[PDB]
RNA sequence: AUGUUU
RNA sequence: AGGGGAUCGAAGAUGAUCAGAUACCGUCGUAGUCUUAACCAUAAACUAUGCCGACUAGGGAUCGGGUGGUGUUUUUUUAAUGACCCACUCGGCACCUUACGAGAAAUCAAAGUCUUUGGGUUCUGGGGGGAGUAUGGUCGCAAGGCUGAAACUUAAAGGAAUUG
């Protein structure tokens, strides 16, 4: 090499770099509108939750917190924003 | 680093460790300590008077040979016994 | 870093470079302040306040959201504890270690855990006495560190 | 200087190894350094196999096998010649002969 | 053993190296112009040198052996070639006209070149 | 920990210029690393260098010419005399003729020629030729 | 004669190449002492030191004679040849032939002002052999050669008239030191310095701008 | 002499100067 | 480097590599010039007529010549979708 | 600046797929080739032959600028570009190294060897390393036929080609001769399949 | 298996 | 100081060799080896490589976590995990090649970014012995640990590598 353009890299190597290690830092984290079994709102869950989230209104667990993202109770529905 | 402090503040630690490391040096530690005056018969001098005490042959380490025919003289100046070579071809039949 | 510990570690969260809420975003700036204020109230830490905050609601961060952080918030609304949410819980976690020492007394690992913790705790509070969070004769006692978190 | 890049044994972010007795001399030697060779051998070596087919009254017995993993310490490996001294580059060269 | 040393072996080479349109594969009428074209000292030697040529040149007509080089070489490398002749260079053949390529050799060629048949399957 | 981001902006240009790359990427790139930077640029041993604005410190990358020997910085900050100026020229430039000795003084971050016309001293901050 | 191969040698011998600053412009492997010779007619060679390396052989004492010899002409130029042979004379004559072919050029400048004619060194130097360093620092006019005697020979023949020099590590090893200090002396053309920074245009080497000169006809 | 032994040695004159030395008083 | 009254005392103004900017010294026999035919009307490669490109030997060794080189063609012509700034 | 006549043509695009020199080495690659269009599964790399005729343009016209077409050396130890190169330096002017190089052949000015080239093309920079060393001791330009997991030190000049293929092989510098001679003059329109087929420079085990 | 000094 | 004490086993006793062999080898065998409560604080306590931070080659493995896949395999009933493959990534034990570089070399991705010498900081050394001795202090029940000279003596001692 020796010679680059070290401020507009390609976006699959910022893609395949660490969150921390790109050009500019960012998460690599979102957040889903997930389907409620009931209505008055669309829960927004973050994608690496910590907590077992329930809707706003009821006791149903949307989520399961793991080691990153997490689970979604294996039904459900999510719109990535 | 380099292992010694750099900071604009540090002089006193970097004096304190030139003064500790300088006892690692024969001569300074020596004239630090007054080890000429104590020890080392001529008490600090260039020269010492003596009175000759025996005639002795002493023999050269190896590989050399020819016993060197030196002196032991006490000194005026303390009474300390030293030995004194005596640098001539003969000039042992010169003292007595 | 790892104060004390060998490890090169490097986790932690990469925030995202805008300042302001995400477009996404419909909730008011009072709404989350208040959910924030009903969260303190019953007794989260603002660590667990924004962890819940993030997971179960849509608030990204309280700081670019609301324009002021969570602490803070909890400081202008009466909220904040008597130590730090850190301070607290590595004094609960020296509590733990020395309650275990008594019962074990042969755990050299944990008596030099607890000596790790409590160097952490000192440290902590000489920062927080400094900045005067704490008051400035305010002393970490082993004999009486359960009663100050308990 | 020293003679080996890592060290005459194979211990790198362990610091201790339990020791094992050389199964020659049974002198102690880290279970790292010593010199392992896993001896599996037929019970009948290799003249007495027509003899025991013959004697056996099983047909197609298939004759167990001996294992044993031997321990050595270094003298006596380059004693009984398991190992062998070898050229400076020789000794860069884990694979097996 | 007969082995032959060097005296003998790169004396023949050298004879070849310079005498290739003289002796014959025959030993006989090899030894008889050693005499005339090399001043050979003895004719143990002499026969020595002749029988390895004999033996060189016998199996030199059946693949050249490494370093002989007696400007024939190069002319015959010259005369022996093309090996398969008149058939294809290994184009538009072979296949269905086609070059049978995967996807991905697909979009290679369509990068550029959107003239060839491609087989991609 | 990090304890100066100038040192190690110029040991990320010394690494890069002596391996031959015609640009590096320095972290975090203070305004001290900056002013450096361009008394570099002002004298033509680096080209153009681009400030990378994260919320966070910021990052640089630089373009080098192949023109630049040894970049570094002098830590400690050591207070330096005008008559002392001399004496830092002779111990750290290869001439008298070229190479510049810069230094951060209350007129600002300038190299030694501009210090000693514009009759101002200050502490020494790194060297560059 | 000379009958000569290599041929950037027949060029040399041709007349085609007249200076060996063309050479040294486009790094022009040099093979036969004879080019060397040929462009730089006044150039006096010093033998530096004779030494007796001995190999242990079955009561041992091969006892070869090694030979360090400095070659140049006191403007810009200079080379090192150290050689070993069965004699000491052969071992003087090849170290002399590969001092001659190591011959490279020297960047001589101004301590201070512009005031012609160079005196001194353009920018410090510094060269490292085994465990010897020599730095080369430029000096003003009448300084001299700041150097031990060795280093100082080297350097006059050379041509430098004003330099200092500073010294690291075991000199007393004379090889070491000579090798080290002609490995700064050829740094002096390989410091950039501002005032050569301005582009040049690459010229055509002479094995293109004479190329009917490697044939046998 | 082995370092060891020599050690050993001096060890074993520095525990019988330590006896004659407590002898004394 | 010239003296006062401006006339040149340097003997040999030395080449600089191409890539890296570096000076080419005389003992830099790892260095190459390489001569790029430029071609008229069709090709016929006009002798005589190169694009010179110096390389050092330092960028030889660490085997970036070929991207050095690459990048300089390209940048000169002679290339057309071979080397890309962004990677 | 190339006219239009000297991009890749649909023929000589469809015979370097044909020869596979295109197939490039496996999903080991030094990280000094972006010579490489994506990757396909099973491991190859398709290597972009737009770069590769290119490249060969480059390298033809670097040997077409060489006064002397004797002072041209093509270098193949490999059997599979034996005959190339024999056929290369039997078309054009240049010398050619078949088999053994007899290490010294740049230094070492002992007959029997001891040419001097202007520039030297090798086959394969792995198994012809010695040559490229002895041009990096004597400031020899080398062509080299790389691969994709092949040496780039003291290669100023690579074609990305599949050098384990004799068809690519024997391709390749079948091109390089045409270019070559195209440039100098011996084809007279660059327009031409040049009959002679590339099968000529093709190795031949019976 | 062992065989002491120079 | 208790408990326990199978095995091995400083000491000791013995058999054999030797010129002598209360050494190696053989047979016993006390303390010890094991444990509780207290000391001891020393090891070739080694990577003979302080700690923190940044940068400067390539590569394949491997451990732990995570991310993605038209992925293979296991059944629950869509899917999911489990195991496995491919790719990336963070952290770790290391390894292979090459070293721009470093070194006296052996060798080193650090032992590099050092006469083109300065990122921060702690400790240690100043030729070999005398000597880690004497003495004083201090710790320990003791053995000893920490701190630690001097007189005097000596031209080498030592490191890496080469050939015999
Ligand atoms: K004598
Ligand atoms: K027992
Ligand atoms: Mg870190
Ligand atoms: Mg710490
Ligand atoms: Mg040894
Ligand atoms: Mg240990
Ligand atoms: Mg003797
Ligand atoms: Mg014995
Ligand atoms: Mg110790
Ligand atoms: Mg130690
Ligand atoms: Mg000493
Ligand atoms: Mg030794
Ligand atoms: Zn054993």
């Amino acid at each position: 090499v020796l010679v680059q353009d070290l401020l507009h890299p390609t976006a699959a190597s910022e893609a395949r770099k660490h969150k921390l290690k790109t050009l500019v830092q960012g998460p690599r984290s979102y957040f889903l509108d997930v389907k409620c079994p009931g209505c008055l709102n669309i829960t927004t869950v973050f994608s690496h939750a910590q907590t077992a989230v329930t809707c706003e209104s009821c006791s149903t667990i949307l989520c399961t917190p793991t080691g990153g993202k997490a689970k979604l109770s294996e039904g459900t529905s999510f719109r990535r924003k | 680093g380099k292992g010694k402090p750099r900071g604009l503040n540090s002089a006193r630690k970097l004096r304190v460790h030139r003064r500790n490391n300088r006892w690692a040096e024969n001569n300074y530690k020596k004239r630090l300590l007054g080890t000429a005056f104590k020890s080392s018969p001529f008490g600090g001098s260039s020269h010492a008077k003596g009175i000759v005490l025996e005639k002795l042959g002493i023999e050269s380490k190896q590989p050399n040979s020819a016993i060197r025919k030196c002196v032991r003289v006490q000194l005026i100046k303390n009474g300390k016994k030293v030995t004194a070579f005596v640098p001539n071809d003969g000039c042992l039949n010169f003292v007595d | 870093g790892r104060m004390h510990s060998a490890g090169k570690g490097i986790s932690s969260s990469a925030i995202p470079y805008s300042r302001n809420a995400p477009a996404w975003f419909k909730l008011s700036s009072e709404s989350v302040i208040e959910q924030i204020v009903k969260y303190a109230r019953k007794g989260l830490t603002p660590s667990q306040i924004g962890v819940l905050l993030r997971d179960a609601h849509g608030v990204t961060q309280a700081r670019v959201i609301t324009g002021n952080k969570i602490m803070r918030i909890l400081k202008s609304n009466g909220l904040a504890p008597e130590i730090p949410e850190d301070l607290y819980y590595l004094i609960k976690k020296a509590v733990s270690v020395r309650k275990h020492l008594e019962r074990n007394r042969k755990d050299k690992d944990a008596k030099f855990r607890l000596i790790l913790i409590e160097s952490r705790i000192h440290r902590l509070a000489r920062y927080y006495r400094t900045v005067a969070v704490l008051p400035p004769n305010w002393k970490y006692e082993s004999a009486t560190a359960s009663a100050l978190v308990n | 200087p020293k003679k080996r890049a890592s060290n005459g044994r194979n211990k790198k972010g362990r610091g201790h190894v339990k020791p094992v007795r050389c199964v020659n001399c049974s002198k102690s030697i880290p279970k790292d350094k010593a010199i392992k060779r896993m001896a599996i051998r037929n019970i009948v070596e290799a003249a007495a196999v027509r003899d025991l087919s013959e004697a056996s009254v099983y047909p197609e017995y298939a004759l167990p096998k001996t294992y044993n993993k031997l321990h050595y310490c270094v003298s006596c490996a380059i004693h009984a010649r398991i190992v062998r001294v070898r050229s400076r580059e020789d000794r860069k060269n884990r694979a097996p002969p | 053993g007969r082995v032959r040393t060097k005296t003998v072996k790169r004396a023949s080479k050298a004879l070849i190296e310079r005498y290739y349109p003289k002796l014959t594969l025959d030993f006989q009428t090899n030894k008889r112009l050693c005499d005339e074209i090399a001043t050979i000292q003895s004719k143990r030697l002499r026969n020595k040198i002749a029988g390895y040529t004999t033996h060189l040149m016998k199996r030199i007509q059946k693949g050249p052996v490494r370093g002989i080089s007696f400007k024939l070489q190069e002319e015959e490398r010259e005369r022996k070639d093309q090996y398969v002749p008149e058939v294809s260079a290994l184009d538009l053949s072979r296949s269905n006209g086609v070059l049978n390529v995967d996807n991905q050799t697909s979009d290679l060629v369509k990068s550029l070149g959107l003239k060839l048949p491609l087989s991609v399957i | 920990t990090r304890s100066s981001v100038l040192a190690d902006a110029l040991n990320a240009i010394n690494n890069a210029e002596k391996t031959g790359k015609r640009q590096v990427l320095i972290r975090p790139s203070s305004k001290v690393i900056i002013k450096f930077l361009q008394v570099m640029q002002k004298h033509g041993y680096i080209g153009e260098f681009e400030y990378i604005d994260d919320h966070r410190s910021g990052k640089i990358v630089v373009q080098l010419n192949g023109r630049l020997n040894k970049c570094g910085v002098i830590s400690p900050r050591f207070n330096v005399k005008i008559g002392d100026i001399e004496k830092w020229t002779a111990n750290l430039l290869p001439a008298r003729q070229f190479g510049y000795v810069i230094l951060t003084t209350s007129a600002g971050i300038m190299d030694h020629e501009e210090a000693r016309r514009k009759h101002v001293s200050g502490k020494i901050l790194g060297f560059v030729y | 004669g000379w009958v000569p191969v290599t041929k950037l040698g027949r060029l040399v011998k041709a007349g085609k190449i007249t200076t060996i600053e063309e050479i040294f412009l486009h790094s022009l492997p040099v093979k036969e002492f004879q080019i060397i010779d040929t462009l730089l007619p006044g150039l006096q060679d010093e033998v530096m030191n004779i030494k007796p390396v001995q190999k242990q052989t079955r009561a041992g004492q091969r006892t070869r004679f090694k030979a360090v010899v400095v070659v140049g002409d006191s403007n810009g130029h200079v080379g090192l040849g150290i050689k070993t042979a069965k004699e000491v004379a052969g071992a003087i004559r090849a170290g002399i032939i590969i001092a001659k072919l190591s011959v490279i050029p020297i960047r001589r400048g101004y301590w201070g002002t512009n005031l012609g004619q160079p005196h001194s060194l353009a920018t410090k130097t510094t060269g490292k052999c085994g465990s010897v360093t020599v730095r080369l620092i430029p000096a003003p006019r009448g300084s001299g050669i700041v150097a031990s005697p060795a280093v100082k020979k080297l350097l006059q023949l050379a041509g430098v008239e004003d330099v200092y020099t500073q010294s690291n590590g075991k000199t007393r090893t004379l090889e070491n030191t000579l090798k080290a200090a002609f490995v700064a002396i050829g740094n002096t053309y390989g410091f950039l310095t501002p005032n050569l920074w301005a582009e040049q245009p690459l010229p055509v080497s002479p094995l293109d701008i004479y190329s009917d000169e490697a044939s046998a006809q | 002499m082995r370092a060891k032994w020599r050690k050993k040695r001096t060890r074993r004159l520095k525990r019988k100067r330590r006896k004659v030395r407590a002898r004394s008083k | 480097m010239e003296n006062d009254k401006g006339q040149l005392v340097e003997l040999y103004v030395p080449r600089k590599c191409s890539a890296t900017n570096r000076i080419i010294k005389a003992d830099d026999h790892a260095s190459v010039q390489i001569n790029v035919a430029k071609v008229d009307e069709e090709g016929r490669a006009i002798p005589g007529e190169y694009v010179t490109y110096a390389l050092s030997g330092y960028v030889r060794s660490r085997g970036e010549s070929d991207d050095s080189l690459n990048r300089l063609a390209q940048n000169d012509g002679l290339l057309k979708n071979v080397w890309s700034y962004s990677r | 600046s190339l006219p239009a006549t000297f991009d890749l043509t649909p023929e000589d695009a469809q015979l370097l797929l044909a020869a596979n020199t295109h197939l490039g080495a496996r999903n080991v690659q030094v990280h000094q080739e972006p010579y490489v269009f994506n990757a396909r599964p099973d491991g190859v790399h398709v290597i972009n032959v737009g770069k590769t005729w290119e490249k060969l343009v480059l390298a033809a016209r670097i040997i077409a600028a060489i006064p002397n077409p004797e002072d041209v050396v093509a270098i193949s130890s490999r059997t599979f570009g034996q005959r190339a190169v024999l056929k290369f330096a039997a078309h054009t002017g240049a010398t050619p190294i078949a088999g053994r190089f007899t290490p010294g052949s740049f230094t070492n000015y002992i007959t029997r060897s001891f040419k001097e080239p202007r520039l030297v093309i090798v086959t394969d920079p792995r198994s012809d390393a010695q040559a490229i060393k002895e041009a990096s001791y004597v400031n020899i330009p080398v062509i080299a036929l790389t691969d994709l997991d092949s040496p780039s030190e003291f290669v100023d000049v690579a074609i990305p080609c599949n050098n384990r293929g004799k068809h690519s092989i024997g391709l390749i510098w079948y091109l390089l001769a045409r270019e070559v001679l195209r440039l100098r003059g011996a084809l007279v329109d660059r327009t031409q399949p040049w009959s002679i087929m590339p099968d000529l420079y093709f190795y031949r085990d019976p």
